């Protein structure tokens, strides 16, 4: 979604079972608008 | 002379993040563009200013 004019993001984003960090390509600006709790999660899901 | 003091390693560490968040590279008042610039496969934005 990189280069779009999005302003918000959904909340329910993070009800993926399978997407990683470079599964999602966003500008950093508009990628921590979600909530915190989504945002860890998928960082728990880069581990490995 | 350029492309041996501009190292690879030197530009990779000079690149920045441009207001739509993604690599850039600023070249400003060089004689030329170096040769290891070209080996950023990972830049977005080149910018070039008096070369």
């Amino acid at each position: 979604l990189r280069g779009n004019r999005l302003e918000c993001l959904p909340v329910e984003l993070g009800e993926c079972p399978l997407l990683k960090r470079s599964g999602l390509v966003v500008e950093e600006d508009l990628f921590s608008t979600l909530p915190p709790e989504v945002k860890e999660r998928l960082w728990r899901a880069d581990k490995e | 002379n350029l492309n041996n003091e501009w190292t690879l390693d030197k530009l990779r560490q000079r690149l920045t993040k441009n207001a739509q968040d993604k690599l850039e590279l600023h070249l400003f008042m060089l004689s030329g563009i170096p040769d290891t610039v070209f080996d950023l496969v990972e830049l977005e934005v080149l910018k070039l200013e008096l070369i």
